[PDB]
RNA sequence: GUUGCUAAGGGUCGGAUUGUUCACCCGUAUUAGGGAUCGUGAGCUGGGUUUAGACCGUCGUGAGCCAGGUUUGUUUUAUCC
RNA sequence: GUAGCGAAAUACCUCGUCACUUAAUUAGUGACCUGCAUGAACGGAGCUAUGAGGUUCUCACUGUCCCAAACUGUCUCUCAG
RNA sequence: AAACAGAUCCAGAGUUAGUCGAUCCUAAUCUCAAUAAUGGGAGAAAGGGAGUACAGUUGAUAUUCUGUAACUGACAACAGUUCGCGGCAACGCAUACUAUUUUUCUCCGCCAAUCUUAUACCGUUGGUAGGGAUCUCUUUCCUACAUGACAGUACUAAUACCCAGGGAAACUGGUCAUCAGGCGAACUGCGGCGUUCUGCUGGCAAAACAUAGCUGUUAUGUCAAUGGCUAUUGGAUUGGUCCAUGAAGCGAAAAAUAGUUUACUGGUCACUCGUACCGAUAACCGCAUCAGGUCUUCUAGGUAAGUAGCCUAUGGCCAUUGAGGCAUGAUAGUUCAGGGAAUUCGGCCAAUUAGAGCUGUAACUUCGGGAUAAAGCUUGGCUCUGAUGAAAAUCAGAACCGAUUGUUACGCGGAGAGCCCAACUGUUUAAUAAAAACGUAGUGUCGCGCUGUGGUAGUAUAGCCAGUGAACGCGACAUGAAUC
RNA sequence: GAAACUCUGAUGGAGGACCGUACGGGUUAUUGAUGUGCAAAUCAUUUUUCUGAUGUAGGUAAAGGUGCGAAAGACUCAUCG
């Protein structure tokens, strides 16, 4: 019973400041974790855009390389990049070489 | 012991029913007093050494 | 980011054994670790497996070469000796 | 004083060859009377020796761990014999070989197994034909007489040139040692006091002796350098 | 101030370097030196001296040597009269 | 006896001579060199890193000390065996 | 000390196996024999090695006994099936024996990472059985919520590898990481196959356990949902490292080539020897019930980075002479005004410092280090807010509060500036010396091409070590990293 | 950036690297306790090392003018020039 006041306090985060503390940054959860958790839902999200047919053959290369190093620290960053180079390219992609072609 | 050979084993035997008080009727045969048996000991104090 | 600038591969030595071995080791386990181009199957998957002997992956193959390059100088002067002599005649 | 320690290496209790995982002897097939087609089944690394060894079959299958010139690569074909033609791995006697060309794992007597020009990167170089006796140069320097019908590989042994990296650390030469034999490290005579040693022993540590013996010395006498007929730097020559 | 006599009741020191005794400087209340198994180790300490490890220098063909230098080196027992 | 090094882990005379270090230094550091007896794989000069290694100083902190004192645990004290 | 106690004394009693071990095989190594020979034997109660599990029972035995359910091997006949077919392929399904050769399993270093069963533990959701607690408060607290070897066949879904189609630069696919591909990638098959996984059964509730009641047994009940950022173990997928490349043999199966052929599935028996208890805490070695020494196994919660230190359930315990005093002294400890090494051979000793986060880091350097340099700050409690994940976790930010205090106990560097020696990790006088001594890499010199060289060995013309060796080697010395 | 290439951040997990646990391996200091010892080499606090030239077990090899020795004349059953 003392314990879950304990774990309780500790989930509306107390006990749980800088004098509370003995191992590092990296002691307490590990940036190795941080990267394993990150890639796992930046690679994810990619591939479900590549099933529904958003994204294509092309751009999927260009951000699966582009999430291995750090372009994106989280899903939020990727989604509007994809928002934003679709609505940068594919406009002119449908509007340049549609109209060109035949003219 | 455990895992002991049988030559052991009969060696441990002979050195248990050996280790007795003497019986009483031999100082009533022969008369003599104070004879012990040679082959007595204890387990903790004196070892074997087989 | 380049994060020794001088060293290379001998830093896991650290401060120890000396300015002049680590500059002669630095050319040496560079190519011991490098990966080859293979004669047989072709591709560039040639590891070293012992001293002597280089091991290709993808062929199943392995080549005696030398110790820490599969190409010896002295070696590969044998095979034109052996090649002009043979051209002759 | 005590026996010392280059004495005792005889007796041989500790300063055996580490022999258990040594893969077998490295020599030819014997002579048997032309020409005899061997494919390289594999090349493997024995330990302590340098060189690879290459086991070929001479398909039964009867097997011949020959030790492996540079080259060579599995699945090839190794032709022992005479009228075989001049590839690196094939086996020739002398008579056949032209001169002037680096050979390897050349025998001394015919039907051997093979003698001089062994370890990694070394070869024999041939001279010049007399008659019988095809005249060699060993690695050394040294010039040898040998007869044309005992056989030779050709090319230069593999592994060459394990001695240009130098290795940093006791515990290389320790893992070096294991696989060969006990006798490392090596504590020197001067400091070993005088029952143990010839050099050791006085107040501040020198040898006072000569230091530089004969032939003749014997047994427990024979300590440093054994009849030098030169010593210190070899400037020139 | 220099010096003679009677007087040993009392006083006669803090520090820097040195194993020091001695010496020599800085400072103060002016300022002597000695004995007691060179008082005092079952009261202490072990810096020195004086073992076995090790280094330097001269000497010795060498093992080794050296009031020549340097460093690491076990200090027991009272309950008897 | 060349190059270096040089009252040195080697320099007896010696507490060498002259600076820095200190209120005061036979210690420490840096120079000079009539090196008792330095010296080049008998290896010479060097100290970035490492050291339960040797040695000197400054700051911090302290019962090491001026100068001792109080309290606490188990024994020492008394009785039975 | 005491004693009715005891590992003491006395009298009896106790160790049950086809499946655990030994037995069988070889390793380092040892020892005989033959040379008409090409070996035989020994050598491991931690290596190899066919086969067992649960529940119950005794004052002491249990994987050994009893009950129940398996499994392995050998030797017999005998009854019924059967005399080779499916898939383009990967492969599937009912097929012999002797011999030779070939290959595989047995079968193999160390280190690091990711994923995942089982077990333990912590968790969000509820629940029901009993017990504990209660002046007040607590729909609370604790215990319980379980299924063995073995045998089966569903589709879910994995990764490895292979097969069919497919035929790739506007290069595409993929990992935590390296990467893969015309010697054929992505991708599609209700492909093939191995190893793991989830669910559903058999074993199986008849047992076991917990409540309730009756005098041995009858009742109900052991439930439903779904996470782990935690650990250990087994396994899978990989990588790195070596002048280091990490057992053998018995045994088993397969294949090929000959020859001889019908085969497959479904009662009896299992020899021999060990088996108790201790395993340091009094059962072992130290003369002893000695604060010493001696190999390994299963390993709970909280605090914390933790297999630290500190506290506590299960389990095990009070091992330790008592009664009374308390000055002095010895020893192990907290604390000491003002000064701060004046003590002392000497800062010996102790004190200060300390964890973490955010700043900030010099000369010199072999450019790697120095560096946790140094020097500053912040740290609690309580009520919240936000971001990242799937996620019950962890990180950032703000209020307000009182003795300005907070790594609160526990655990945790005092630091800097010169000089000497040895480069460095390492080794050493068991019992006064751990160092500058030894060692090392690096450098150098000498000897020798096997009928040889450096040893040893001893009367047998024994054969042993370097040598399963061959100058990029073997042996003999001296210096002792680098730089000049 | 014309080029040869070199700036920032992540990824990664090398090293006879470092701090630090133990019924691990060693044994520096207090020259503490004990020295009629618990002990014919112990105890406490402190200190060193802790993936390696590591520790450790069983079997096995080497025997007295010999053995073995990262060398102290160390060790070879409390015995060793």
């Amino acid at each position: 019973a003392r314990h879950t006041k304990r774990i309780l306090a500790k989930r509306l985060g107390r006990h749980t400041g800088y004098g509370k503390r003995r191992g590092g940054r990296n002691a307490r959860l590990t940036g190795k974790f941080q990267w394993i958790r990150r890639i796992r839902v930046l690679r994810k999200v990619l591939v479900d855009y590549r099933k529904r047919n958003e994204i294509d053959c092309h751009l999927y290369r260009k951000l699966y390389l582009k999430a291995k190093g750090n372009e994106f620290r989280n899903r939020r960053n990727l989604v509007e990049h994809i928002q934003t180079l679709k609505a940068e390219n594919l406009r002119e992609k449908t509007l340049q070489s549609q109209i060109d072609a035949r003219r | 012991a455990a895992h002991k050979t049988l030559r052991t084993k009969r060696i441990l035997c002979k050195a248990m029913k050996v280790n007795r008080p003497m019986p009483q009727f031999i100082r009533q045969m022969t008369g003599v007093r104070h004879i012990r048996n040679p082959l007595t000991r204890h387990w903790r104090r004196r070892k074997m050494n087989i | 980011a380049r994060r020794t600038k001088k060293v290379g591969i001998c830093g896991k030595y650290g401060v120890r054994y000396g300015a002049s071995l680590r500059k002669t080791i630095k050319k040496i386990e560079i190519s011991q670790r490098k990966k080859y181009p293979c004669a047989f199957c072709g591709k560039d998957s040639v590891k070293r497996n012992a001293v002597g002997i280089w091991t290709c992956t993808k062929c199943g193959k392995a080549v005696a070469g030398g110790a820490y390059t599969p190409t010896t100088p002295a070696a590969l002067t044998a095979r034109a000796a052996y090649k002009r002599i043979r051209e002759a005649q | 004083g005590h026996i010392v320690r280059a004495q005792r290496r005889g007796n041989g209790s500790v300063f055996q060859a580490h022999t258990h995982h040594r893969v077998g002897p490295a020599k030819f097939r014997a002579l048997d009377a032309s020409v005899i087609s061997g494919m390289v089944k594999e090349i493997i690394h024995d330990p302590g020796r340098g060189a690879p060894l290459a086991k070929l079959i001479y398909k039964g299958f009867d097997s011949a761990l020959v030790i492996a010139p540079e080259g060579i690569h599995t699945g090839q074909f190794i032709k022992c014999g005479a009228q075989a033609d001049l590839h690196i791995g094939n086996i020739l006697p002398l008579a056949q070989i032209p001169e002037g060309t680096e050979i390897c794992n050349v025998e001394h007597r015919p039907g051997d197994g093979g003698r001089y020009g062994r370890c990694s990167g070394d070869s024999c170089r041939v001279i010049g034909h007399t008659e019988n006796y095809t005249r060699i140069q060993l690695p050394s320097g040294r010039k040898a007489l040998v007869s044309n019908i005992c056989r030779a590989t050709l090319g230069i042994v593999a592994g060459g040139g394990r001695p240009e990296k130098p290795l940093l650390k006791a515990g290389n030469v320790h893992y070096k040692y294991k696989a060969k034999r006990h006798t490392w490290p090596v504590v020197c005579g001067i400091k070993m006091n005088p029952v143990d040693h010839r050099h050791g022993g006085g107040s501040h540590q020198h040898m006072g002796a000569p230091g530089t013996v004969a032939r003749s010395a014997r047994p427990g006498q024979k300590l440093g350098l054994i009849a030098s007929r030169r010593t210190g730097r070899r400037r020139g020559t």
